[PDB]
RNA sequence: GGACCUGGCGGUGCUUCAUAUCCCUCUAGAGGAGCCUGUUCUGUAAUCGAUAAACCCCGAUCAACCUCACCACCUCUUGCUCAGCCUAUAUACCGCCAUCUUCAGCAAACCCUGAUGAAGGCUACAAAGUAAGCGCAAGUACCCACGUAAAGACGUUAGGUCAAGGUGUAGCCCAUGAGGUGGCAAGAAAUGGGCUACAUUUUCUACCCCAGAAACGAUAGCCCUUAUGAAAUAAGGGUCGAAGGUGGAUUUAG
């Protein structure tokens, strides 16, 4: 469209004008630098990242307007026009034909992605039948051409990894070896320093565990990682702690010592204690009272 | 000063002046409302106190008959109230002091027994911009007359000056200055003689007023008035008063009134200036510039003093000293335009660009005249690339081009044969509001249809000519119902033929028949060439018929071309033969 | 020209409290100090209880700068609940969001 | 104070530099009420 | 209080109750009649204010123009009768709407 | 139901602007503020009189540019430089426009006692974000 | 109307010249088709020529990096240099002993009276006093709530007089008369 | 934040040392105790200037005498 | 370029720290860039810091007459950005500080600046 | 009267469910005692409004005077106002909300079906439905994508407010408007919600969880002092040392 063409012209000229006002008057002003330049030029301060200003090629801004499907004869271009779903039915016809001629010889796309590639609205059962035929074609022994068909329809996965990030060993102090990790639970913070050898000693805010933790439940919480990894009296710790309470501080310490001992124990056992549940933060935090209630979830008296 | 919205930009100098005077209207309009109701704006909120933002009180707060009330009414410049209550004090028998009687006669002599004008005076330059090329000698006789108050015999100033007991130098000085300001020159001279008899001293302003009065006196020769001016300066030296810049500038204004015989006295005056040691001003140079530049002088050696002037004046920064320092630049480019000197034009444009000297352009009309003449001269003798560079540098940032310039802007392009720039300057002119200027329209149409051009230039010309025809059609019912010029019709018709807009060309052949305008033989011959291309015998017979209807002496050759070039039927052949028989 | 009579009644209260603040201030301190004799105060008492009952800073009701509503005013903007709601919900009061914590 | 505010609005409306739709209503309604009341 | 005033769009929404009028005015006309230079009278540069006769005559013209305005509201429209007045049975709706297929009825 | 600044849905023929369309829960999530004055931050004194003057400006300029203010104004306030940026339509004559600019330009300066500046922004027709 | 100065404007045209001062957007001046606003379902973010959202943005158009650089060519005129007082805090402590807090609270609108802008507090080191032996005990016992023990700093605060310069005077006067009363030996120092 | 706002060059000894305006009575009296109390209050006043401090003093002086 | 070098030795400003309070972090960090590059070409030593945001949340009623259980809650986001200048000159002060002060943003801008000027005892 | 269309209902059928709701279940309470605070009733010369869910520590994030519109008594007339009115109607309304909603529908414009009736429009191995727009969803706030917030249309209930303010209609302007001064907020009784208890996982003291000792309960009442205020409600001490023995039916919340 002439709209699209002049919008393009205007972006190009305005992009060059954008590098002038900044300082990158050399011709190559990238899209990241464009976002950088408009950020500063006019400060946003709006929570929606679409409600802020923008300067992209009209291509991404304006949507995909489908071309005319018939010339000046009437006479629509695609042969499956009067289905109203030319692209989808042409694809289904093609996939059926490759299944047929293959039988004579012898993750998956989401619905929105398929609709984007076809530029046509689609029913969920239409998507389901397309996926079913495509699975019929991979299950059937197909050739390299129909392999590139299945692979232009299949997309990426982006697998993550769940191995605990091991802290480096800081061979420091005078000549000792330690790891300095962190932990947090219920507004409590604990930075912990664990030396590889030392046969047992904690210095929670300057004093030992029997002084900072008079409660045996707190002492059990401090035992927990060692007694799991069978290294009870074989390392020694020193911990600084702020905020929270008598159990939140102990939990933050427990997490910090586990996340520091990871460097001193093997990778199979750090996986084992992650499975045991000593290497994950506890997201349980206090909720908020609501206007018109008598607590976070607690309500008042009579409502029915 | 103008807003950045494309609807609110002025397109012309007249529109810009209209917008500025409308804004100034809104300003004295808010001043009137706020001073009429000061109670609604007495609450100050800003710290510190901004006395230029608190409202002004114009009503006299002292109602008792007292000299403090006289001082209040003089400070409020209420002439009638001050006169009436001075009469009240005289009736009460209270002796009014010499200083406040002096302030009262100061007010009376400044205002000429009238109240100050309620309009802040920004009128009397309302001349139309269509008469800037004829009769600056009758324009002087009707433009040198501000309708000021003539000094009436037996006014309130004379009554006070007779009534008060002890006459002093300040009172006599103010009386002489007021008489000179209100054109009582002979009375001012007689009062100066009375001052000399009474053994008082006149100050610098009074002596300058006396110089102006002696010159403005009627029926005396320039030699006699010059001798009188020399006598007044001798009296100044004898009274030990030191002359100054405004004294000598008044002398220079007067010798500018004294024309060719006063050229050497101007040089003597400037030499005595530099000898006594007072720096001449831009108004001084404006005065001797406008003296030496007079129409009808066959020598132009009087116009060589402009190069003497600039040779003294490069590189210097100036401060305001005299009222005509803003007229200096306008006068000198009048000289630069008159003598056609690009190097001196550039020289004083440089003197303008030195520091803050741009300020000494002054008002908008002077600015428009200055930049108009500068751009005329740039178009007249500069090379076309630096003319267009000055065009984009000056327009519309510095000034709005006048109607005449448009024509000239073209003549330079026609000389340089850079006719490709015609559509853009046409678009600029239409943006600046020159759409309804018939002389411009005619000029771009001839320069545009003179020659055969490359086809992309031809089709751009077709768009421009289409919009010109659209404007001509879109002028309904103005008293200048300007009939379609035959030249413009012929040119637009040639251009639409050249770009291939043939059907439009046929329609305005119909417009030719409507407006009874004689078409040109070249336009005709192009119409037959188009009819040959289209293979249209009916169109060929149409243009032959129009030529016969206007009885043009080309019609026989056109008919012979129709027979030679088309396969024609017998009834059309008979009609063409009848048309040739009618023309024969 | 005041929104109501009650607003105009406080604008009068405000004014003559502000003008009659010094006299009251002086005698009152003299009241709650322990230096002058028990009887040397009975006199100052008269002056206060006799100083008019429209300047005592006990009758100042921080009402609404826009629409006289006594109860339900937020001091920082001198506005009632629903007027502050109207302006902050139409978006002409800077910084005021909707609390979503 | 409400007086400078509302009385300047009074005077500026009576000078015609201010058009308040509210006073236009009451003006018009009081006219159509004085027609009958 | 000017502060407690409101827009007219809002005053009428309440007056009509249809959810369950300033057009005859020039931009500077005042009761006092201080005819300005940017409004009403064009832009000689002289502030002035009309007299008691020009004001009364102009406002009399305005109130008469209102009266003729309520007349052009309170004319009568003529509806042709179909089978009876207050019926719909012989009422001719116009020609059918032109077809979007470049058509005409 | 919440009825604060929510223009309800008519029949699909109701022109409406970005500002009017967004509801108060989008007040700085999608809309932002129409008046930028500093008083509503943590430590400041005079925010009340800033708002009292704010509603005044909105109604003065509403009654002084009669029926030409397309959407509502942007009363920003940096230094003592109050600014009344506008989006006024293209119907009245420019000399009248410059007049009401000057009249306001000086009258709010003498009411509030500081530099007040109006930077109009003429627009052809009242804009439409969506038809409700 | 008029075809705008945006497409009249070309590249290599000076933007510090185009926008001198801080001013609201003016998209006709702006040669950038910048689009703002949550879009409609099948549409784009709103255009540039009429947005109020593009108006309400502070608009740092006036100050572009190159404008900063050229601005301060002139702004470079007005600065001397510091001496070799050294980045070493002990060196500047040796060279210039005391420290004073004297602040402004800039607001934005009609007035500049923020009374709390008269706060003046003074921090001084006894190891920079150097003339204090048993007279130090005097200073300490005299100032009760000050002299934290970990760092040897005395902090006297004045907010008792309306002006900042006479508050500075009150800090220096109280310092010197505290000093003189500390060096004033008094008759009851021995019966401790 | 203090442009203008001179207060006639108060300069630190008129504001808080009111001994020059104290007008000494016999100092051992409760009245003179009051003057110490009120003097320290006007010293710790930063909102009032020295001129309103001294008219506050003379109010009490006038009235204290009046009795 | 009027300079006017006058008489008395410098006031010796230590640690002129600007605390910038605002409603909008995007204006605050754009301001950070404007001041950081200005101090870079000024020669003056700047450092950055983020003093943590305070939310003033508060509750009002939603209905005009009754229904106290249905309430609205409004909040203020006050964010701070500290821009501390260390080892700067008295002349250096009212030219940089002045440039920034005049080129301050609107309602989302405060410039609380503490100055620690050094001096000799007396 | 006959026959239908649509909707509501059914102590209406089958199936699948609810999960803090439906039951069986789990934890802490209400209902029993005292106190605080609303409301009803009684009372008084003494406001008004809310009044099953969706009123009842509700307009009030708040009444000694003020507030205040109530009452008594006495005064004011172009009255802070080109007046005013807290006069009547929320069954004329704007405004801002409750409720279903702890929902998913509301739908312009077409098209088809019903012999061209009210109306209706389903079958993916598919039989007429296509759909812009609002709503859920999505995107945002807070610590995550989780949870909690916000959000939740059309309409329902002439549901709530002319008393927040504005306001149509009808009324008053010797009045129903304006001001000053002093009182109104008491329980033979009742009920809603909270607070504290009836102790031994308790009580007092240190400590802020390794002791000593006891083997109880008023934030009421009277007295003293203080705070603030012109003028005492609040606060501390003193004194005292109630009823009360973990509360039936029913019910609440998670
Ligand atoms: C007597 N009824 C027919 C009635 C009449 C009017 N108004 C009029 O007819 C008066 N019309 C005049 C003034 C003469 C023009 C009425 O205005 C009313 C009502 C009914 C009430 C009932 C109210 C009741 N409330 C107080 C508990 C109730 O049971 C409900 C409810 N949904 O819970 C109501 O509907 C009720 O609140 C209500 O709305 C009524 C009226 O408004
Ligand atoms: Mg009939
Ligand atoms: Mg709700
Ligand atoms: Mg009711
Ligand atoms: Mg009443
Ligand atoms: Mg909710
Ligand atoms: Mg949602
Ligand atoms: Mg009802």
């Amino acid at each position: 469209e002439d709209f699209i063409k002049k919008q393009i012209e205007e972006f190009n000229i305005g992009k060059r004008h954008l590098a002038n006002m900044m300082g990158e008057d050399p011709e190559t002003f990238t899209q990241e630098d464009i976002d950088r330049a408009i950020a500063y030029l006019f400060p946003s301060g709006l929570f929606e990242k679409r409600a802020r200003p923008v300067m992209k090629h009209p291509e991404q801004i304006f949507p995909r307007q489908r071309a005319i499907q018939w010339g000046e004869d009437g006479r629509p271009f695609h042969y499956l026009f009067y289905t109203g779903k030319q692209s989808y039915y042409s694809l289904m016809h093609d996939v059926y034909g490759m299944l047929l001629n293959l039988e004579k010889h012898q993750r998956w796309l989401i619905k929105e992605e398929l609709e984007e590639m076809l530029v046509e609205k689609l029913s969920d059962l239409d998507y389901m039948q397309f996926i079913r035929l495509l699975e019929k074609l991979l299950t059937s022994q197909c050739g390299a051409a129909e392999e590139e068909f299945v692979q232009r329809f299949r997309r990426s996965v982006t697998l993550e990894s769940k191995k605990q990030l091991i802290e480096p060993v800081q061979y420091d102090e005078q000549g000792m070896a330690f790891s300095k990790s962190e932990g947090k639970r219920k507004t409590a913070k604990a930075e912990a320093i664990v030396y590889k050898h030392g046969s047992g000693r904690i210095k929670v805010n300057g004093i030992d565990y029997q002084l900072y933790f008079p409660i045996t439940q707190d002492r059990e919480q401090l035992m927990f990682p060692f007694h799991f990894v069978d290294r009870l009296g074989k390392h020694d710790v020193t911990c600084t702690v702020s905020g929270g309470g008598r159990s939140a501080q102990a939990g933050a310490i427990r997490l910090a010592m586990a996340k520091a001992l990871c460097s001193f124990v093997t990778e199979d056992e750090v996986e084992w204690m992650r499975q045991a549940g000593l290497l994950t933060t506890d997201p349980r935090v206090r909720e908020r009272k609501k206007p018109g209630q008598e607590g976070a979830r607690r309500k008042f008296t009579w409502k029915k | 000063v103008f807003q950045d919205d494309p609807y609110l930009m002025p397109a012309s100098s007249l529109e810009s002046r209209s917008f500025l005077l409308a804004k100034k209207s809104g300003e004295n309009v808010a001043k009137f409302i706020i001073n009429s109701y000061p109670k609604y704006f007495q609450k100050d909120i800003a710290e510190p106190h901004i006395p230029c933002l608190m409202p002004e009180y114009f009503e006299p707060q002292i109602k008792d008959i007292s000299e403090a009330a006289l001082k209040e009414r003089i400070e409020l410049r209420k002439v009638k109230a001050s006169v009436d209550m001075f009469d009240q004090l005289l009736q009460a028998g209270t002796t009014v002091s010499l200083e406040t009687t002096n302030s009262l006669l100061d007010l009376l002599c400044y205002y000429g027994d009238q109240e100050p004008s309620t309009d802040y005076h920004f009128q009397q330059t309302g001349q139309s911009e269509a008469l800037e090329e004829e009769n600056d000698e009758t324009s002087r006789r009707k433009a040198g007359h501000q309708f000021g108050v003539t000094w009436r015999a037996k006014n309130n100033a004379e009554r006070i000056f007779s009534l008060m007991p002890e006459k002093n130098e300040h009172s006599y000085c103010t009386m002489i200055r007021g008489m000179v300001k209100h054109r009582a020159y002979e009375q001012a001279l007689n009062l100066y003689t009375e001052l000399l008899n009474n053994r008082l001293h006149a100050d610098v302003y009074t002596f300058n007023a006396l110089i102006e009065a002696t010159v403005c006196a009627i029926n005396e020769k320039f030699e006699e008035k010059w001798s009188k001016i020399l006598e007044l300066l001798r009296h100044m030296v004898a009274q030990k008063v030191k002359p100054n810049l405004q004294t000598f500038n008044t002398i220079l204004k007067c010798l500018r009134r004294f024309h060719v015989f006063a050229r050497s006295p101007a040089l003597q005056v400037l030499r005595e200036m530099k000898a006594i040691g007072i720096e001449p001003s831009l108004a001084t140079y404006h005065h001797i510039i406008r003296l030496f530049d007079q129409p009808g002088d066959p020598l132009k050696r009087s116009s060589f003093i402009i190069y003497d002037i600039m040779n003294e004046l490069m590189g210097k920064r100036f401060s305001p000293k005299d009222p005509d320092d803003d007229k200096f630049f306008q006068s000198a480019m009048s000289i630069c335009s008159s003598l056609r000197d690009l190097e001196l034009a550039y020289q004083v444009h440089g003197l303008l660009k030195t520091g803050d000297n741009w300020k000494f352009i002054g008002p908008d009309q002077h600015r428009n005249f200055y930049y108009s003449k500068f751009f005329d001269l740039i178009c007249l003798m500069e090379q076309i690339d630096v003319t267009l560079k000055w065009y984009e540098d000056l327009i519309p940032s510095a000034y709005f081009p006048h109607s005449q310039t448009m024509i000239h802007l073209l003549q330079a392009l026609d000389v340089a044969n850079r006719l490709e720039v015609i559509p853009k300057i046409w678009k600029d002119s239409k943006e600046y509001g020159h759409t309804f200027r018939s002389d411009l329209r005619e000029e771009i149409l001839m320069l545009m249809a003179r020659d055969k051009h490359p086809p992309e230039l031809q089709v751009a010309f077709a768009d421009c000519a289409a919009d010109i025809k659209s404007a001509y059609e879109s002028q309904p019912i103005r008293q200048t119902a300007q009939d379609w010029p035959a030249t413009s019709l012929n040119c637009i018709a040639i251009l639409f033929l050249r770009a291939g807009r043939t059907q439009e060309a046929w329609k305005m052949l119909g417009l030719f028949r409507k407006h009874n305008k004689i078409p040109r033989s070249e336009l005709l011959n192009e119409l037959m060439d188009s009819a040959k291309v289209s293979n249209s015998p009916s169109q060929a017979i149409e243009v032959v018929e129009l030529a016969s209807a206007f009885s043009l002496p080309i019609c026989e050759g056109l008919t012979q071309r129709v027979m030679s070039d088309f396969a024609i039927n017998q009834e059309q052949k008979e009609a063409l033969s009848n048309l040739t028989a009618l023309t024969s | 020209h005041y929104v109501d009579w009650r607003m105009w009644r406080d604008v009068k209260r405000r004014k003559m409290a502000y003008e009659y603040a010094d006299e009251r201030l002086r005698i009152n301190s003299l009241r709650k100090n322990t230096i002058l004799p028990k009887i040397l105060q009975d006199v100052a008492d008269e002056e206060i209880a006799a100083l008019p009952r429209d300047s005592c800073p006990v009758r100042i009701r921080n009402r609404c700068v826009m629409t006289s509503r006594p109860r339900g005013v937020k001091r920082r903007w001198r506005l009632s609940r629903i007027v502050f709601r109207h302006l902050a919900d139409h978006g002409q009061l800077s910084g005021i969001q909707r609390a979503t914590w | 104070n409400h007086h400078t505010y509302a009385e300047l609005m009074q005077t500026l409306r009576f000078l015609g530099l201010y058009r308040d739709e509210h006073q236009d209503f009451m003006d018009e309604q009081k006219r159509l009420k004085k027609l009958r009341g | 209080s000017f502060f407690t005033k409101l827009t007219a769009d809002e005053l009428w929404k309440g007056a009509l109750a249809e959810t369950g009028l300033n057009r005859g005015q020039i931009i500077g006309e005042g009761r006092y009649g201080f005819l300005w230079p940017g409004l009403n009278v064009p832009l000689v540069q002289t502030i002035a204010q009309r007299s008691k006769e020009e004001q009364e005559k102009v406002e009399a013209d305005m109130i008469q123009q209102r009266e003729e305005w309520d007349r052009k509201k309170k004319m009568k429209v003529k509806r042709e009768r179909g089978w009876s007045g207050n019926s719909w049975g012989g009422i001719s709706l116009g020609p059918p709407d032109p077809g979007p297929c470049g058509e005409t009825y | 139901k919440n009825r604060a600044a929510r223009v309800r849905v008519s029949k699909g023929d109701k022109p409406v602007t970005y500002e009017e369309a967004h509801a108060p829960h989008y007040i700085a999530h999608r809309k932002g503020w129409l008046s930028l004055h500093t008083g509503n931050l943590d430590g400041e004194d005079h925010a009340a009189e800033r708002t009292v003057e704010d509603v005044f400006l909105r109604k003065f300029m509403w009654g002084t540019f009669p029926g030409c203010l397309a959407d509502q104004l942007v009363l920003k306030r940096r230094g003592n430089q109050l600014e009344i940026c506008a989006v006024v339509l293209r119907q009245l004559s420019p000399h009248k426009y410059y007049f009401l600019v000057g009249y306001s330009e000086t009258l709010l300066s003498y009411f509030y006692k500081c530099p007040v500046r109006l930077h109009l922004q003429t627009v052809p027709s009242k804009v439409v974000y969506k038809y409700l | 109307a008029l075809p705008p100065r945006t497409e009249k404007m070309a590249v290599d045209q000076d933007w510090p010249s185009v926008y001198p001062v801080a001013a609201p957007f003016k998209p006709s001046a702006v040669p950038l088709p910048v689009r703002m606003g949550y879009p409609v379902k099948k549409g784009v973010p709103m255009a540039k020529e009429g947005n109020l959202e593009l108006l309400k943005i502070p608009n740092f158009l006036h100050l572009t990096p190159v404008a900063i650089k050229k601005h301060c060519e002139a702004l470079k005129d007005f600065c001397t240099e510091w001496p070799a007082a050294l980045d070493s805090d002990e060196k500047c402590e040796k060279h210039f002993p005391i420290e004073i807090d004297s602040t402004d609270y800039v607001s934005s609108g009609p007035s500049v009276r923020n009374p709390r802008a008269r706060v003046v507090v003074l921090r001084v080191k006894l190891s920079s006093l150097n003339l204090d032996d048993h007279a130090k005990k005097k200073l300490i016992k005299l100032v009760g709530e000050r002299y934290c023990k970990t760092t040897d700093v005395l902090t006297i605060k004045t907010d008792r007089c309306p002006l900042r310069r006479q508050n500075y005077d009150y800090a220096v006067y109280l310092l010197t008369v505290l000093y003189h009363e500390s060096w004033n030996t008094e008759e009851w120092e021995k019966s401790k | 934040n203090e442009a203008g706002f001179d207060d006639d060059g108060s300069e630190f000894h008129e504001h808080i040392f009111l001994e020059k305006h104290l007008e000494s009575f016999p100092k051992q009296g409760p009245i003179r105790h009051f003057m110490e109390l009120v003097t320290c209050g006007l010293s710790k006043n930063p909102y009032l200037s020295v001129k309103q401090k001294v008219e506050h003093i003379e109010w009490f002086r006038n009235y204290f005498n009046e009795k | 370029p009027v300079v006017t070098i006058s008489d008395e030795p410098d006031i010796l400003y230590k640690r002129l720290s600007v605390l910038v309070k605002g409603h909008d972090k995007a204006v605050l960090d754009s301001y950070e860039y404007f001041a950081v590059l200005a101090a870079k070409e000024l020669g003056i030593s700047i450092k950055v810091h983020e003093p943590p945001r305070k939310i003033e949340r508060f509750t009002l009623l939603q209905s005009v007459h009754i229904y106290k259980k249905h309430r609205v809650q409004y909040e203020m986001r006050t964010l701070y950005r500290c821009l501390e200048l260390e080892h700067l000159t008295g002349s250096t002060a009212d030219v940089y500080l002045e440039y920034i002060q005049r080129n301050l943003p609107e309602g989302v801008a405060m410039e609380v600046t503490k100055t620690q000027l050094e001096q000799l005892p007396e």
